[PDB]
């Protein structure tokens, strides 16, 4: 068994919200006979957490209220998807699991507009659902 | 006898002197009307107090107290647990 | 609800108003707002006129006020401020995300009139012909185009004082967050090119104060520094200050796009003026910072003078120059505030007066840093 190493930040932050069978997604610094397994955001200093940040962009046909098309796009979510965030967000926008949505300002096209989504490799597999879902659209 | 408390306690020191003293008070009985006073202001101090080992033994002489004979501790529990939730 | 109608909320607000609350920051009123003006404004069959729209979005405000700087009282990511109501539990008055709650009430007020960070271009583009619309018909829309770049305004002004001062707002049992304090013209003395020219000794009193209105004259005409220049935070001071520094910003760009109109000053001094807005020591403070950064040293010295005597009334302690517990934050802003005004004498006064207190591209720049006497010992020294 190989031994390594935890940042005990992201260990307790498992436990915590592991405890009310899910995964642990994390990132090993292997260097010279010394390993680490920390999380992303902790190899900042060793630089080497240069993010990477994706974003699938969806086309949506309608030009409706910000709030409006959040607050539905949410309920449709919790419509379709079984429980996974129940709740009112501050700023007016969506996430499920850790993606994140926003409506960004459309191409220089005056005829397209385009909702942007954001997240990670870890809810990858439902935000392709999502895009798929909202790839029909708002009724325009 | 508890203002002699209400007056040297918010005047003293945080980390040892109050912790020293208030292991001094545990070592005598109190009657239980000073006990509602005391865990009063026990409370109040619970409140204000930032430091963990004060606040533990803060709780420890609570517990010490609340063991006394005669008395009726549901009315300050709810005020306890109150607190138990944000700690 | 055709049975009460707009009765349920007047008295949901009469009921707050008797509860020694008579600005809507009660239990009553935000129970009222969470539930009973939400289902009014969400059901079609009740239309309220604008008024009470404004009405719901100032009992929103300083539901948000209380909960973000008003102490709490004993006897990817989302947050909300909750806090001790008047009347009833934190948990049992509970209101689901009041920053939320305020920006749909904007959003019902937009509603009536019919015609933010994921749409901050957008919420730009909107502000943008937010002050050069045509009339009524036209306005229609501008209407809510103005009242959603103001609700976006207090949101950044609420941001700021959560990182200005959210200390005070709640105790010590559970981790929470420290307050900070702004600076004067006395940044310019640390980089190579930023040499000793930001306040001189007397430059400061011949080109700051000029003698204006000391009074806490708002909702006027402030300076013009800010259209060629702001207060340019230095990283090398503020590197760990990210969320600081940005909310700083956002409250001075905010600030100079408030002074623009009239009906938002006016009601935010309408609001400050009725409702105690300066009561609240985070809100105050931030819009002191926002004033006088803006170039409205004057008025935003007197609203920085009522919040400290307004605390010092409170029964947070207070010192007589010198920092405390809470008056760190009070002590180290009128000591900016007298070297942003340039009183060479009265702020080497205040230097002796808290020695005791003190802790052992182009033009003047700024920085982040805590409101404890970090932020006096160090700006002293550069000042002098």
């Amino acid at each position: 068994s190989i031994p390594v190493g935890i940042s005990l930040g992201l260990l307790k932050r498992e436990m915590a919200q592991g405890l009310l069978p899910r995964l642990l997604h994390g990132t090993l610094i292997m260097k010279d006979s010394n390993f680490r397994l920390v999380s992303s955001e902790q190899a900042l200093k060793e630089l080497a957490e240069h993010q990477l940040r994706f974003t699938c962009r969806v086309h949506l046909h309608d030009t409706r209220k910000e709030q409006e098309t959040a607050l539905r796009v949410y309920s449709h979510l919790k419509s379709v998807l079984k429980d996974h965030c129940v709740q009112h967000l501050p700023d007016g926008s969506v996430t499920v699991e850790s993606v994140l949505l926003q409506a960004a300002a459309p191409s220089e096209d005056p005829g397209t507009k385009v909702l942007l989504v954001s997240w990670t490799y870890q809810d990858e597999e439902l935000g392709s659902f999502l895009t798929s879902l909202l790839k029909k659209g708002l009724p325009q | 006898k508890s203002a002699a408390l209400h007056i040297d306690l918010c005047k003293a020191t945080s980390p040892a002197d109050a912790l020293q003293y208030l292991l001094q008070f545990a070592r005598k009985p109190v009657e239980a009307e000073s006990v509602e006073g005391v865990v009063r202001i026990l409370l109040e101090h619970y409140y204000k107090e930032n430091d963990p080992s004060v606040r533990l033994k803060i709780a420890s002489l609570l517990g010490l107290l609340s063991k006394t004979a005669g008395f009726s501790p549901d009315c300050i529990m709810d005020d306890a647990i109150n607190i138990l939730q944000n700690e | 609800v055709v049975q009460h109608g707009v009765g349920l909320g007047e008295a949901l607000l009469e009921a707050e108003t008797i509860e020694e609350q008579e600005s809507p920051v009660n239990c009553f009123r935000k129970l009222f707002v969470c539930d009973v003006l939400p289902l009014i404004i969400n059901n079609h069959d009740v239309r309220l006129p604008a008024n009470l729209l404004y009405k719901y979005l100032n009992k929103a405000a300083e539901f948000y006020i209380n909960y973000v700087t008003r102490s709490t009282q004993i006897e990817s990511k989302r947050s909300s401020q909750k806090y001790i109501i008047e009347g009833l539990t934190e948990k049992s008055s509970q209101i689901v995300d009041p920053w939320e709650r305020l920006f749909k009430i904007l959003n019902v007020v937009g509603m009536r009139c019919e015609w933010y960070g994921d749409i901050l271009h957008r919420m730009k583009d909107l502000c943008r012909y937010m002050n050069n619309f045509d009339s009524e018909a036209h306005a229609k829309y501008k209407n809510q185009v103005v009242y959603s770049t103001m609700l976006v305004f207090f949101k950044n002004a609420f941001q700021y004082v959560n990182s200005i001062q959210p200390s005070l707002f709640q105790g010590p049992n559970a981790p929470s967050q420290v307050p900070l304090v702004l600076l004067e013209d006395v940044s310019n003395v640390y980089g190579d090119v930023e040499i000793d020219r930001n306040k001189h000794i007397h430059k400061k009193r011949k080109l700051a104060e000029g003698r204006e209105k000391t009074m806490s004259s708002d909702d006027e005409d402030c300076s013009a520094k800010g259209r060629n220049r702001h207060i340019v935070v230095n990283k090398a001071e503020l590197a760990n200050s990210t969320e600081v520094l940005e909310s700083f910003k956002l409250a001075r760009e905010s600030w100079e796009l408030l002074y623009s109109l009239e009906f938002l000053d006016k009601e935010f001094t309408r609001i400050c003026l009725a409702w105690k807005t300066d009561t609240w020591l985070w809100l105050r403070i931030f819009l002191t910072d926002m004033i006088i950064y803006q170039g409205q040293y004057k008025k935003a010295i007197a609203s920085l003078h009522h919040l400290a005597a307004l605390q010092g009334s409170i029964s947070q302690p207070q010192i007589t120059g010198q920092g405390t517990l809470e008056h760190q934050r009070a002590l180290i802003q009128l000591a900016t505030c007298h070297f942003a005004l340039g009183e060479y004498r009265m702020t080497c006064e205040k230097v002796l007066d808290l020695m005791c207190y003190m802790v052992l591209r182009k033009g003047s720049d700024l920085k982040l840093l805590p409101c404890t006497s970090k932020a006096i010992m160090p700006y002293c020294l550069h000042l002098m």
